[PDB]
């Protein structure tokens, strides 16, 4: 089938000042495909994960904030932009899977704080995590 | 290689 692909950057400023405990969650700005399919979406992170399992781990999830009608399918991509504005650390689904609105869907496990957190590796450029999120929509 | 979940 079809999709209609669409994206969005997140850029989370001053990110070693982040004060986030274990569940702790911060929530982007909508977004959406700009095609009028009346869905919007929003990207969600736990700085410390989304449990005591996860909490060595940024958790990053995909939400369906709003749609229209019963049921989406979609897939996704989810990369960090290094220092050098190139995609890295990507992780993605293998598969569309079903938004209803209020569900999300992602990587509990998306990346290990120790490694994130040292500056050392180009993650975090200016204290700044970008995040790029690529949707696509299954018709 | 990492599988996909909902925090629900």
């Amino acid at each position: 089938h079809m999709v209609v692909k669409f994206s969005y950057m997140w850029t989370i400023n001053n990110f070693s000042f982040c004060r986030e405990e274990m569940g702790e969650v911060i929530k982007s700005s909508t977004f959406s495909s700009g095609a009028n399919d009346k869905l919007k979406w929003c990207l969600r992170v736990n700085p410390k994960g989304l449990d005591e399992e996860s909490k060595d781990y940024l958790s990053l999830y995909l939400l369906l904030v709003s749609c229209p009608k019963s049921e989406v399918r979609a897939k996704f991509k989810f990369s960090i932009l290094n220092a050098k504005g190139e995609e890295t650390k990507a992780m993605e689904s293998q598969r569309a899977y079903r938004f209803v609105q209020g569900k999300d869907w992602g990587f509990k496990k998306f990346i290990r704080r120790g490694f994130l957190l040292d500056e050392a590796n180009g993650l975090l450029p200016d204290d700044k995590l970008t995040l790029f999120c690529e949707v696509s929509v299954v018709q | 290689t990492p599988t996909a979940s909902s925090s629900s």
